[PDB]
């Protein structure tokens, strides 16, 4: 019965955790998107994302995957593309943590590593001149702007948070990279299941550019240090009609969060899960949110982040 | 640090 | 409805999947409890031997958790003790992976290392000793003999494998560390669902005392490379009543298989995965076992082996 | 490697 027919089809069904030391009366609750192939929310776009090329055919057998990413992304296109037996490519920066160069050489990516100088742009520049050497043979799934991104967080992670909460959800806390997980999570919650919860983005503090957007403000980006969040931009994957309020965190206390998820909580998330979690503590102690459950995502687990800054 | 999508 | 009160009750449900390399015609299918909190199989007697020692008396608010080891329990244990307000003591060999002093470290765990030359009896000496200095204070759980080990997956690993094979399963292939995990699953199934399956334990061919015990020849344990099992003894908690079977796999195969597993199927697997698949692989292929379904146990995840020698 | 209950 319940035999998926390959690793890609695993996605999801992840947990809810109560918080006992954040929150006011265990109004904060994590989805743990640490449970997953490849350990991070970012499985559900690399599975659907090869899904949907398939199912477009756009993607095909012999034709191989191009793309640009230096997160979670990688990881989770390179065990699909295992997984279905696709060949990959994926461009980064020569600035990679070793063990995710290896972790992909394991998984059978051909890594193409520009110079880091020129950060993601020269990435991406390489990853689209490699496109255009033979269009016919290489596929960019291009996850910033694919809407089969939010697309299966509409179809399985806004699903698995109503299912789970009895339909009581009323906050969803998640950070920002792609925007596709608090995009389609809202759009399921919201229009599919019908309930106007409040849909809180988050973002570093140190790159705040959807408050700066969202208030007409000049728009500055800059470095931190929240991995999976904060990309200096407006991407297509960000719905900002069913975006409710952005809080912003600094990386600090992003880091202080994971460290005390782990030690007081027993979950190992990652950096971007304390963000996430920081900013929720924050709504979970307005009054305005007393009685209101606030679910947050947590997008990776710890150990992706050993000899970071979180270890 | 990150910058334009980096660690995404 | 579904928010777990802390992370110790998110063990379990982890999913099957079938491999494609292995086996003939999809009869090989593999549970990943690398899908579970601290990456690991041992989350469930983590979870289990605490749940246990609380209702039983034995642990209560104040005491201490106090053990040797130096493998996945003490992460599991750490993660239980950090959810449910427990401090904890863990003693290991002085030669310890740091990233893992580090994650213990990160968990709250008061971290006692012995002198590595001694190894494990050194530290379960040491681990003795302080449980001596005042046996009110401290609580030792005792993976290889405690009782809840086994139960903890009689009662959910074994029906879960049940469950999403709609009773189909013929074979269960697992690695032997404590015997946990065989044990519980095989009692589950025989005892209580009925069914007359071949329970197949896997050992390293470089310390075979399983095998060597029911041939009736001289026990010679040995050093192998197949972290999680291979402890050397027969322990409390393999019950050989229930084993059918005892398969070897050398480390370097074990190894080569944890990367083809990897590489291949896209599936993110330790060293004793590797293990558990190669002997699997061999059963597979054997004509008396064409038409029958193979469930093999992956304890672990990858990550947790980045420079070890599976990278 | 591992001997006598080590890495478990």
């Amino acid at each position: 019965m319940a035999i998926y027919a390959d690793n890609s089809y695993s996605i999801g069904n992840t947990p809810l955790v109560r918080l006992k030391h954040f929150g006011h009366n265990g109004n904060v609750v994590v989805k743990i998107e640490g449970r997953n192939p490849s350990y991070s929310v970012k499985c559900r776009i690399g599975a659907n994302m090869v899904w949907q090329a398939e199912k477009d055919g756009t993607l095909t057998k012999g034709k191989e995957i191009v793309d640009a990413t230096s997160g979670n992304t990688g990881i989770a296109l390179a065990y699909v593309a295992a997984a279905r037996g696709y060949k990959i490519t994926l461009t980064m920066p020569e600035t990679m943590s070793l063990e995710r160069k290896r972790l992909l050489c394991g998984l059978g990516v051909n890594l193409v590593l520009t110079e880091g100088a020129k950060g993601m742009k020269g990435a991406i520049a390489k990853a689209e001149e490699i496109v255009a050497s033979d269009p016919s043979r290489y596929v960019m799934l291009k996850q910033f702007e694919n809407p089969a991104n939010p697309q299966i967080h509409r179809e399985t992670t806004g699903p698995e948070i109503w299912k789970d909460t009895d339909g009581k959800v009323d906050v969803v806390v998640a950070g920002v990279g792609t925007g596709g997980s608090i995009t389609g999570i809202s759009r399921a919650i919201k229009l599919d299941f019908g309930k106007q919860i409040t849909s809180v983005a988050v973002e570093p503090v140190e790159s705040p550019v959807i408050s700066q957007t969202l208030a007409g403000e000049e728009v500055k980006p800059g470095p931190h240090k929240i991995q999976g969040i904060g990309a200096g931009f407006i991407p297509k994957n960000l719905d900002l009609s069913i975006i409710d309020r952005v809080e912003t965190v600094d990386s600090d206390t992003a880091l202080a969060t994971a460290r005390r998820l782990m030690a007081e909580e027993g979950i190992l998330a990652g950096i971007s899960s304390g963000a996430a979690v920081a900013a929720a503590d924050r709504l979970a102690k307005l009054p305005e949110f007393a009685d209101k459950l606030i679910v947050v995502i947590l997008p990776s687990a710890s150990e992706r982040y050993l000899s970071t800054a979180l270890f | 640090t990150f910058e334009y999508g980096d660690g995404i």
